């Protein structure tokens, strides 16, 4: 710059490489991150531990950057995510591949607003096609095998390998209970890992499942009103003083006294007040747990702050610790009360079942936290996929077979009109292109070898690659017809907010 | 350290060439969006021509002088700011071509001020006394909107625009300092963009129902506590006696149940009855045993509001602010004819419209809560200000170029003050006028020479107004496009322009001090 | 090699033509400056005027070898204007920088240079008008092309001197002068001092104490290599194949130099009369002086030391046989000189040959022992000597110094050159580039120099009235009223030559080395 002021990132080189350069990298470790994926990401964490993952969404919080252009993308890709479920992987490259087709056509001359208006005459043309390239739709919700066959391209867009027993156990574990007519839980789907066990003995638990081991007998009523507290149980040890180690032991034998008949109390008061269960999510006092066998309550030896904070949304009730005669301000919800052995461990199961208000939660059983917490992430995306909002999801072809299927469209449509956004009409097919290119690389096999496949097999629906050989060299795979699907809002939120970023982050110059 | 005879020159010049350079894509539907993250190290959307200047971190002193010139620009017009920076660097350049031939730049000065009087001599002739219809007003605010925004955008927003303007004609008020506030609602499409006659309660009464349809809504806008803090204090603070503080309890309990009975004797001093409505906006947030016992009685009871909607609801509607709940008349509180409960997101939004006296006007825009619903923020209000210069003037203009080019043939071919030593400036100032159309159609794709060649034969051979069409790079005519400046609007910017070009032109030296 | 494909590559051959111009800047006026140019060896030059200092000496620029090119032609057809070609291309490329420095492709601006030349090339049968073959019309004119060249005291001398040069042909019709270029240097006392002579004059004379000074009805005997031979018109060697032939050619040689002197005056006695008419002897080389007894005392001017080139123009000069020999070939076989006479001032004697059969050979006597002005003096006279007779061949003369330049850059007003505005682009550089002429002169003068530029198109479009600009002032006055008259055959050409290299500018647009 000229002069002293003008302070900008961007400019004449930096607009127009450094931005999509900088797409590029964040898409660079998103090349393999959706269907089929042998890729794999090691993370250490601003809290510097070591975890692999396989969501961008994970991936891209722990990633930072000065450029806004790759700043603004990733908000739209979890605005993909808040809507429907996966597909934030694919959110990012695809506009991370568009952008880079932009810059040849900046190569060539045209100016950046027949490129702006060339996406999207593009994007709202493949917005026409697109229910029409619906295949299928969810009839039976209540089906296992219908609702497993979603499930199985979101856990592939996290791990190939456990696609299958996965999809069956997320039915098994029954998002099919909920009707989706307004009726999805969000925190009381929420995955609950039980250590040990290997993951493919992962189980069912429906309603809230409490890793923590079950202190006392248990509730007198399944019935019981809970009482979540914060703290309202204690134990003590102490030090040396502003004069060390004070002058008695006796005011400590008098006050371990009104300690023990504090905690009588306050299990009374609770007893007293009609709930037959508290939860604690301090310590367990030994003065505390043995009045609390007589007076036949559940107690929980200790909780952590999303133990609480999932009881105050379910149940209804109010965290905070008694320092006081505890009374019943937590009206309690569920009307099943259970204690089981999941994991060889002390679970405690809270239940209740209604129309649009049921409980159903995730438990998972595997011998590593470390593989399990990943494991959760082919979870996590997979119930939000249910939450299509509608019983019949409109499943359009799964793997990414949509792609060619719409490809094929899209450069038809870009060479009948005229332009300068004509070339980036056709520029846009080619964006479809780079996502299978970016996996069959990962599959064993050149993208052109399977991209010429693809295209030739017709206007089909079926044809695509998994990561088997016929992934590799026939490259047709049936991600429709092998249990592999997709649905229409997925696909429709991704293809429409990777445009609107796109488009966003290429007029900007400063 | 000093700036010597060619350099003190040079350095003002240079820079108002970047700054236009920069700057160049940002006026018209062609202008180009802009983002700052090197103005407050924070992810940041910006687009005006006054904005833009504010949030940079410049330091050169010319770009400083006309962030403070385009603000009183600013005032009045809104957009219009990044109209000026064009004009300027390219007023700057030809004047300078005679300086690097060998020239004053005060008789070009001196040649700058009478082309500048024959181009508002030109102004009388060129304004063209349009009605202030809505459609009329609509095309000055699409050719606003979408200077900053989509078209798609702009049309939705459009349709909210030019309603409340014509809703402050029934005030009778030619400017715009009410019925301008910008409500937000939680969405995740900014594509909804709701218009509210009344006002906007951004709040829903914890135990709900209480009275979602009030239909005579009696307001009182207070800020009553009845969570009361209850303090025991001999210090001003907490304190070691503990027999002092002892005594102060029993009459802090008594305070929460006088504001609840306090409630009672006002709702039966207003209404009456259950069948005409009571509402009780509180800015703060009431008790729930309250909340139940407020709603048999035919109240609704807005809490925790934002202190922001305390003055504005006063101002339609009315309702003043109390600590009681005494016994008084409709008199002394405000009116709203319709009270609805709204829900969108995580908070309820209830709308309170048809109010005692309807003067301002809500503009709630939906959006993602991200910068985006900040630039649909400043671009629906730079959208207000356009069309405040409508309803000032009589005269709207076919803009975007046509009276640029429609000065120029005038002022070259035409010598004013015939006499060479003006007629130097004026080839400055004629050549200062092109920079609008010819370069934005340039950024379209048809350079600057198609265009201008087109556009000065079609007006000498029409004398309509053809403009230019930022989206083929063509000349188009404007008066049926729809992309229109006010009257009000293209005197100023003629008006900054040239005040700022002759004291930065008439330096020779730039000295540090101080 | 290695390749300069780029705009770049244009913007380094546009930069260097115009600063080379800037140079040039200084000359072109009688306000305009005398260049200093040394050579190599060292030798002080003051010339104003265009080709010499181009064509002579120069510094590396691929622009230089293309300004000599067409420069060269300018040289060629005219002679003159060779200050005046080179302005008007340096602001051709500093507008024309200005559109592809906002970005337009080099072809564009090429095309609107053709059409700016036709629109202007009919516009000069407009603003020429039919003047006279008159003295004094070629008065006003070859005073004013002298200015623009060579200094004005250099024309006042030079005003009558060159128009009675040209006006010696019969209407022989030819645009530059062949043999009217004729230059003797003198060594004077004054070093500006000059005198035009009818006929030739011989740049050495020859002096006995017997020889005759005045003589009429001179009858010419041309002569040559000398007494030593015989019927010999070129020298030759002798021979040194044997030692007595070596010997026996000089002892014949005196005897040769008795025999020849015997012809020419035998010669004298048959043809002139007794003495009653006038006879001279033109040698190229030597005079023995045993002959200049012999023929000095018969009454003849013998003359000693002339060139060749002084021998084919005495045959014109004369009019009749000029020969190379001694010898009686016929008595038929003289040319001859109604007078011949030969005066002596300073150190050197000149014999002049009148009363010519063609008045088609003059000569400028040049005074003048200081080198510096004799050089300068001398380049005074070839340029003035061609561009007044362009001036007597054109019919019709353009009035100048300027008042077309504001005159055609208004008749150039646009959207008649419009086809898709490209070639309203070149006319537009052109228009701009017309007006360095008075740009350079009050640039040169007072009354800054665009200030009063614009005063003379606001007085040019009042009345149509050609206006000019002053070469003392700057101040605006009518061109034709003062007489400020440029040559036609300069303006005409000058169209040409300008269009044609700015147009082969736009087509480089890549350099190899």
């Amino acid at each position: 710059m000229l002069k002293e002021g003008a302070k900008h990132f961007s400019g004449l080189e930096e607009a127009v490489y450094r931005n999509i350069q900088a797409c590029k990298e964040l898409a660079q470790t998103t090349r393999t991150a959706y269907g089929p994926n042998g890729m794999n990401k090691m993370v250490i964490n601003h809290l510097e531990k070591l975890f692999v993952t396989n969501d961008a969404a994970t991936i891209l919080r722990e990633l930072e950057v000065q450029h806004p252009a790759a700043k603004m993308i990733v908000m739209a890709s979890h605005m993909q995510e808040q809507e429907v479920g996966d597909g934030t992987n694919f959110v990012l490259v695809f506009a991370g591949a568009l952008l880079e087709l932009a810059e040849e056509l900046l190569r060539i001359g045209l100016s950046v607003s027949e490129v702006i208006e060339g996406y999207e005459i593009a994007c709202r043309k493949a917005h026409e096609i697109l229910p029409n390239l619906v295949c299928c739709s969810a009839k039976n919700l209540r089906d296992i095998d219908e609702v497993s066959s979603l499930l199985r391209t979101s856990i592939m867009s996290k791990q190939y390998g456990n696609e299958v027993f996965l999809a069956k156990l997320i039915a098994q574990a029954c998002v099919s209970i909920f009707p989706d007519s307004g009726h999805f839980n969000v925190d009381n789907i929420r995955v609950c890992k039980i250590l040990g066990s290997g993951i493919s003995s992962s189980s069912v638990l429906h309603g809230m499942v409490f890793k923590k081991e079950t202190e006392g007998d248990v509730t007198s009523v399944k019935d019981a009103k809970i009482a979540v507290y914060s703290c309202p149980f204690d134990g003590m040890i102490t030090e040396t003083k502003g004069t060390v180690l004070i002058k008695t032991a006796e005011e400590l034998m008098n006050f371990s006294k009104g300690e023990e008949n504090l905690m009588d109390a306050q299990v009374k008061a609770i007893a007293d007040t009609g709930a037959n269960v508290v939860v604690t999510g301090g310590k367990v006092a030994d003065m505390a747990l043995h009045y609390a066998n007589k007076y036949n309550i559940m107690l929980v030896r200790l909780n952590s702050k999303w133990d609480l904070r999932r009881l105050c949304k379910t149940v209804g009730a109010t965290a905070l610790p008694r320092l006081t005669p505890p009374v019943l301000e937590e009206m309690g919800h569920c009307d099943s009360v259970y204690l089981s052995e999941v994991g060889d461990t002390q679970v405690v199961v809270f239940k209740h079942e209604k129309e649009d208000g049921a409980i159903s939660t995730i438990v998972l059983r595997g011998s590593t936290d470390n593989l399990m917490d990943d494991i959760e992430r082919a979870v996590d995306d997979g119930v939000n996929t249910f939450k299509v909002l509608t019983r019949d999801k409109r499943l359009v072809p799964g793997g990414g077979a949509t792609e060619i299927e719409l490809a094929k469209q899209i450069t038809s449509y870009g060479e009948t009109c005229p332009g300068l956004e004509q070339y980036a009409i056709k520029k846009f097919a080619e964006a479809f292109e780079a996502i299978p290119r970016a996996l069959a690389e990962n599959s064993g096999v050149k993208a052109n070898e399977v991209i010429s496949k693809l295209y030739a097999v017709h206007q089909e629906g079926n044809k695509n690659v998994g990561l088997d050989i016929e992934a590799e060299v026939p490259a047709v795979k049936d991600m429709l017809e092998a249990g592999i699907l997709d649905t229409y809002l997925g696909k429709y939120w991704a293809i429409k907010l990777a445009t609107n970023a796109a488009v966003t982050v290429l007029r900007v110059d400063q | 350290e000093v700036a010597r005879a060619q350099a003190a020159l040079a350095v003002n010049i240079s820079a108002a060439r970047g700054l236009q350079d920069v700057l160049r894509t940002n006026l018209g539907p062609k202008g180009t969006m802009k983002m700052l993250v090197s103005g407050a190290g924070d992810i940041k959307l910006t687009k005006d021509g006054n904005v833009l200047l504010h949030e940079m971190q410049i330091q050169h002193p010319t770009a400083s002088l006309i962030a403070k010139v385009a603000t009183a620009q600013d005032d009045i017009t809104g957009d219009g700011t990044t109209s000026n920076v064009l004009i300027i660097g390219e007023l700057l350049k030809q004047a300078d071509l005679y300086i690097s031939e060998g020239l004053h730049p005060r008789i070009i000065t001196e040649g700058f001020e009478a082309a500048k009087e024959k181009a508002l001599q030109f102004l009388e002739e060129v304004k063209v006394s349009r009605e202030m219809d809505r459609e009329t007003l609509i095309d000055v605010a699409r050719t606003s909107l979408r200077t900053k925004v989509h078209a798609e955008l702009a049309d939705v927003l459009t349709e909210a625009v030019v309603d409340s303007i014509l809703a402050i004609k029934k005030q009778d008020e030619p400017i715009d300092l009410f019925m301008i506030e910008i409500m937000e609602m939680k969405h995740k499409s900014e594509t909804d963009t709701s218009l509210i006659r009344g006002l906007v309660l951004d709040h829903g009464a914890r135990h709900p129902d209480m009275k979602k349809r009030v239909e005579d809504a009696y307001i009182l806008t207070c800020n009553v506590s009845l969570e009361y803090e209850k303090t025991e204090v001999n210090s001003g603070f907490f304190y070691k006696s503990a027999e002092e503080r002892e005594k102060l309890v029993k009459a802090e309990r008594k305070f929460i149940e006088d504001r609840v009975k306090k409630i009672i004797e006002l709702k039966r001093k207003v209404c009456g009855d259950s069948d005409k409505g009571f509402v009780v906006i509180n800015q703060k947030g009431i008790d729930p045993f309250s909340l139940d016992a407020l709603s048999k009685e035919g109240i609704v009871a807005l809490r925790r509001a934002k202190r922001r909607n305390m003055e504005r609801l006063t101002l339609a509607c009315g309702g003043v602010a109390l600590n009681s709940f005494d016994d008084l008349s409709p008199d002394c509180l405000g009116h709203a004819g319709l009270v609805y409960e709204y829900t969108l997101g995580e908070e309820k939004f209830t709308f309170i419209e048809k109010c005692n006296n309807p003067r301002s006007v809500t503009l709630l825009i939906k959006g993602p809560n991200k910068h985006t619903l900040t630039q649909i923020k400043d671009a629906v209000r730079d959208g207000l200000r356009a069309v405040k210069n409508a309803i000032d003037d009589g005269c709207v203009v076919p803009g975007a170029g046509a009276v640029e080019v429609a000065m120029a043939e005038a002022l070259i071919k035409h010598k004013p003050s015939v006499k060479g030593r003006a007629q130097l400036g004026v080839q400055a100032f004629a050549d200062a006028l092109l920079i609008i159309p010819k370069v934005l159609a340039q950024n379209s794709g048809f350079d600057l020479q198609e265009t201008l060649v087109k556009i000065q034969a079609e007006h000498s051979e029409s004398g309509q107004l053809v403009g230019v069409d930022l989206n083929t790079g063509e000349p188009m005519v404007a008066a049926e496009v729809g992309v229109w400046d006010n009257y009000c609007v293209k005197k100023q910017l003629l008006h900054s322009c040239t005040v700022i070009a002759t004291n930065i032109l008439l330096v020779d030296e730039i000295m540090r001090a101080g």
